[PDB]
């Protein structure tokens, strides 16, 4: 690795800086490195490494969205054929997308997820795995696809119920997992009426739990709230 | 698209 | 070049690709592959190289900028030592922004300038050779900063004593190149006055021919003697 | 900053 050579907490000041500078790359590149120094990551660190992979992945998705759709016009009826450049760039773009969820997949089975034992951390990988299995789904058409989506299903449903059991329903790694799994049933694995439900209830029993929150705790589960009633106003 | 996080 | 095996319309295509998705690197090594084919570029070719590069070497500004400022608040009396985290990390981006600065240089004196015979060619390529020294500039501290400024200066210049005999007041690369080298004056050479002058004077003579101008030239033009404008009301 | 094109 790269990042061999430098200093764990050196790699971790120089995510922050590359946060700063919007620079994703170098800021998933130096939390890879953190990873690889095999310690555990703290509540910061767990986040750092997720804002960075979050970026870049977010900015092959919107890229690989921008090339499927021009592939998928130019294989209508009355479209002129301009050979094989489109499919080709939207391959590239795919495989490099595809070469990052491996990546962090990668830091979660080595050694992650085996060693949080904490809920916290434990579902926040949980999470991670399920949305990098998702962005896997998202770009798959071949033999393995339904593999991938049962991956990132699997992946969920344990985060789910390990958070069911040991969060309070307003903590926001338990909403955000929520908020994700319901779109990946309503995006992924064609079950609007699941994406809802799971919605809905999560919101309600949030609502329900803000009373015991103290006013920064409240503005962190508002927020997510917001974001799936914003969801279920989308599908309804 | 739906918002995640 | 990794560029080698692709055509030259494929890579042509795959820039404009690139460009809807707002993939610049791409955009930009698309481009170089290109350029290194040995052609001479087109109108709406030479564009598409200088809005990779644009956008690549901006971003990397940007980030430079970013660092600076944190690495000169470290530098600061009351400032606690944090170690040579962040002069690295600056130096990184710095080395990568001088990188593609040397890159562009290079196709630009590799053969883009000496094959350019038409005005709006030469200008064009002109301008970019004092824009990617003025970015060298901008980050040069050594022996060598004199040399660097200097070079803009000689390049923008060029450009301008040719622009001036060769195209109207208000064409685009004219007004474009009078733009940045008044920037150059402003920010790079000390020269607030000759900035200014500069600018007001491009803009004057610019709103002079305006009358010349079809709708469409005349949408072109304004919108960069706006940009000069800009310019001027900041700086006075 | 300044402008540029
Ligand atoms: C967007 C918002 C409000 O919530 C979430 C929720 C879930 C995820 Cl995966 C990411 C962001 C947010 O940025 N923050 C800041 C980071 C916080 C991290 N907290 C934990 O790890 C333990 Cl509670 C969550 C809220
Ligand atoms: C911003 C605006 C209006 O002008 C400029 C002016 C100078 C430069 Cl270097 C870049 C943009 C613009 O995008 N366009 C579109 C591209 C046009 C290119 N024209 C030429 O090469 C020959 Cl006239 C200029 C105007
Ligand atoms: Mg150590
Ligand atoms: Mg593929
Ligand atoms: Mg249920
Ligand atoms: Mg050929
Ligand atoms: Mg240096
Ligand atoms: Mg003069």
């Amino acid at each position: 690795g790269a990042m061999g050579s430098m200093e764990r907490a050196s790699l971790i000041q120089k995510a922050k800086l590359a946060e700063q500078a919007e620079r994703y790359e170098d800021m998933a590149a130096f939390m890879k490195g953190a990873v690889e120094k095999g310690e555990e990551l703290s509540c910061e660190e767990r986040n750092l490494l997720s804002v960075a992979y979050k970026n870049v992945v977010g900015g092959q998705r919107a890229a690989w969205r921008v090339l499927s759709s021009i592939e998928q016009k130019s294989n209508e009826e009355g479209s002129e054929e301009k050979g094989p450049e489109v499919r080709e760039y939207r391959e590239k773009v795919e495989t490099e997308l595809q070469g990052v969820c491996d990546t962090v997949l990668g830091l979660l089975d080595s050694h992650l997820i085996k060693e949080a034992g904490d809920a916290e951390s434990r579902v926040f990988y949980l999470k991670m795995k399920g949305d990098y299995y998702r962005y896997l789904a998202e770009v798959a058409t071949g033999d393995d696809k339904k593999r991938i989506i049962d991956s990132a299903r699997s992946a969920y449903q344990e985060a789910m119920d390990i958070s069911k059991k040991e969060m309070p329903p307003t903590n926001p790694i338990r909403l955000g997992l929520a908020l994700n799994f319901s779109v990946f049933h309503y995006e992924i694995a064609n079950s609007p009426e699941e994406a809802i439900s799971l919605a809905k209830t999560t919101f309600d029993e949030a609502m329900a739990d803000l009373h015991t929150l103290s006013e920064d705790s409240y503005k962190d589960s508002t927020l997510i709230m917001q974001l799936l009633r914003d969801n279920l106003t989308l599908w309804t | 698209f739906p918002a995640t996080v």
